[PDB]
């Protein structure tokens, strides 16, 4: 017997290959990433995360994109511009995933965009994973 | 230390000659080594641990 999982840990598309959507996350206090390849790649893909708020016009439409501030972690070394990235390796098989998610919250709206739109980042998905409503 | 070589000493000689030659002696040599180190550092959150 399986379960209707999606109604506790629902999930909503980030990055098909051609386009970003923002996706929001004001109801859940738990989220994460989740990264996958179709192709043999030629090279690294670095991506760049954004944050948005609630726009002006109305309060349930995002606005314009901020990207996300750098956190050091208990001890470590920091981001060279203090700023949030994530860099898929080339030696990505196509049959694994990648999982991995950022330490703050910032604004009630995410988002996620390739550093360079090319042949090449149209190879990976990306997938953003909910935990723990709050209403 | 360490004793390297033993050196050559005497030879058997001809009876008529009244003399002996000088041999080439041996050879010793001090050594000496190293200790090394190991090393490292690890770090955690408070809450984070207590609540695990």
């Amino acid at each position: 017997m399986n379960f209707n999982v999606g109604v506790d840990f629902p999930s909503f598309i980030a990055w098909d290959g051609t386009t970003s959507f923002p996706v929001k996350i004001d109801g859940f206090n738990q989220f994460g990433f989740t990264f996958k390849v179709i192709e043999e790649l030629t090279a690294d893909v670095p991506f760049n995360i954004f944050y948005h708020e609630a726009s002006e016009a109305d309060p349930c439409v995002p606005g314009p994109a901020i990207r996300v501030p750098d956190v050091p972690f208990c001890d470590g070394v920091a981001t060279a511009d203090g700023l949030a990235t994530v860099v898929i390796p080339e030696a990505v098989a196509v049959d694994s995933f990648c999982a991995g998610s950022v330490p703050c919250f910032n604004g009630p709206w995410i988002s996620i965009a390739p550093v360079t739109v090319n042949a090449d980042s149209a190879k990976v998905q990306v997938t953003v994973t909910m935990k723990g409503a709050t209403r | 230390m360490k004793i390297a070589d033993y050196g050559q000493l005497g030879e058997y000689t001809c009876d008529a000659k009244c003399d002996a030659e000088f041999g080439e002696p041996g050879n010793i040599r001090h050594l000496e080594g190293k200790t090394y180190d190991y090393r490292g550092v690890f770090c955690f959150n408070r809450k984070n641990l207590q609540e695990a």
